[PDB]
Protein backbone atom coordinates (compact mmCIF):
# COMPACT_ATOMS: atom_id res chain seq x y z
CA UNK A 1 0.00 0.00 0.00
CA UNK A 2 1.25 3.58 -0.68
CA UNK A 3 -0.16 6.00 1.98
CA UNK A 4 -2.94 6.59 0.31
CA UNK A 5 -3.30 2.75 0.25
CA UNK A 6 -3.40 2.93 -3.32
CA UNK A 7 -1.74 -0.64 -4.23
CA UNK A 8 1.83 -0.23 -5.73
CA UNK A 9 5.36 -1.79 -6.91
CA UNK A 10 8.75 -1.23 -5.47
CA UNK A 11 8.63 2.08 -7.26
CA UNK A 12 5.19 3.36 -6.72
CA UNK A 13 3.44 2.47 -9.82
CA UNK A 14 -0.31 2.01 -9.77
CA UNK A 15 -1.45 -1.83 -9.44
CA UNK A 16 -4.51 -1.31 -11.76
CA UNK A 17 -7.57 -3.25 -11.98
CA UNK A 18 -11.17 -3.83 -12.27
CA UNK A 19 -12.94 -2.21 -9.90
CA UNK A 20 -15.47 -4.02 -7.59
CA UNK A 21 -17.89 -0.87 -7.23
CA UNK A 22 -21.51 -0.43 -6.40
CA UNK A 23 -23.27 -2.14 -2.86
CA UNK A 24 -21.79 -4.45 -2.63
CA UNK A 25 -18.92 -3.90 -4.59
CA UNK A 26 -19.72 -5.62 -8.14
CA UNK A 27 -17.00 -6.81 -10.37
CA UNK A 28 -16.72 -4.05 -13.60
CA UNK A 29 -15.21 -6.53 -15.38
CA UNK A 30 -13.86 -4.51 -18.93
CA UNK A 31 -13.97 -1.27 -17.25
CA UNK A 32 -10.27 0.95 -17.92
CA UNK A 33 -9.11 -1.19 -14.56
CA UNK A 34 -6.77 2.10 -13.28
CA UNK A 35 -5.30 2.36 -9.63
CA UNK A 36 -6.88 0.63 -6.64
CA UNK A 37 -7.28 2.09 -3.14
CA UNK A 38 -7.43 0.13 -0.01
CA UNK A 39 -8.02 2.70 2.37
CA UNK A 40 -10.11 2.18 5.45
CA UNK A 41 -13.60 3.18 5.89
CA UNK A 42 -16.48 4.02 8.13
CA UNK A 43 -18.73 0.74 8.25
CA UNK A 44 -21.89 2.50 6.36
CA UNK A 45 -25.11 2.30 8.90
CA UNK A 46 -27.22 0.85 6.71
CA UNK A 47 -30.60 -0.08 8.10
CA UNK A 48 -32.29 -3.63 8.19
CA UNK A 49 -34.78 -2.83 5.86
CA UNK A 50 -35.38 -6.65 5.60
CA UNK A 51 -34.03 -9.58 7.77
CA UNK B 1 -14.95 -3.54 -34.01
CA UNK B 2 -15.85 -4.99 -30.26
CA UNK B 3 -17.21 -8.65 -30.33
CA UNK B 4 -18.58 -10.30 -27.56
CA UNK B 5 -20.01 -13.49 -26.62
CA UNK B 6 -23.19 -14.32 -24.12
CA UNK B 7 -24.60 -17.56 -22.54
CA UNK B 8 -28.56 -17.29 -22.02
CA UNK B 9 -29.19 -18.28 -18.52
CA UNK B 10 -29.37 -14.45 -18.27
CA UNK B 11 -32.92 -13.05 -17.35
CA UNK B 12 -34.48 -9.71 -17.65
CA UNK B 13 -32.39 -6.97 -16.21
CA UNK B 14 -35.11 -6.81 -13.83
CA UNK B 15 -34.73 -2.70 -13.74
CA UNK B 16 -35.55 -2.09 -17.73
CA UNK B 17 -34.34 -0.23 -19.58
CA UNK B 18 -31.10 -0.17 -19.06
CA UNK B 19 -29.54 3.23 -17.39
CA UNK B 20 -26.02 4.43 -17.35
CA UNK B 21 -24.08 2.04 -14.04
CA UNK B 22 -27.08 0.89 -12.12
CA UNK B 23 -26.07 -2.38 -11.47
CA UNK B 24 -28.42 -4.96 -12.25
CA UNK B 25 -29.91 -2.96 -15.25
CA UNK B 26 -27.52 -4.75 -17.82
CA UNK B 27 -26.72 -8.50 -18.62
CA UNK B 28 -23.16 -7.53 -19.35
CA UNK B 29 -21.18 -4.05 -19.73
CA UNK B 30 -18.75 -2.91 -22.45
CA UNK B 31 -16.29 0.09 -22.86
CA UNK B 32 -14.05 1.47 -25.66
CA UNK B 33 -12.80 4.62 -26.89
CA UNK B 34 -13.24 7.02 -29.45
CA UNK B 35 -11.54 10.29 -30.67
CA UNK B 36 -12.41 13.79 -32.24
CA UNK B 37 -10.46 16.58 -34.16
CA UNK B 38 -9.32 18.77 -31.36
CA UNK B 39 -7.15 16.05 -29.90
CA UNK B 40 -9.69 14.93 -27.04
CA UNK B 41 -10.86 11.52 -26.05
CA UNK B 42 -14.17 10.29 -25.11
CA UNK B 43 -14.80 6.75 -23.43
CA UNK B 44 -18.07 4.37 -24.29
CA UNK B 45 -19.85 2.22 -22.06
CA UNK B 46 -22.02 -0.57 -23.94
CA UNK B 47 -24.91 -2.67 -22.83
CA UNK B 48 -26.69 -5.31 -23.08
CA UNK B 49 -30.47 -6.34 -22.17
CA UNK B 50 -31.81 -9.66 -23.47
Amino acid sequence: LDENRNLVNMQGMQLTGYPATGTPPTIQQGANPAPITIPNTLMAAKSTTTA
Amino acid sequence: SMQINLNSTDPVPSKTPFSVSDADSYNKKGTVTVYDSQGNAHDMNVYFVK
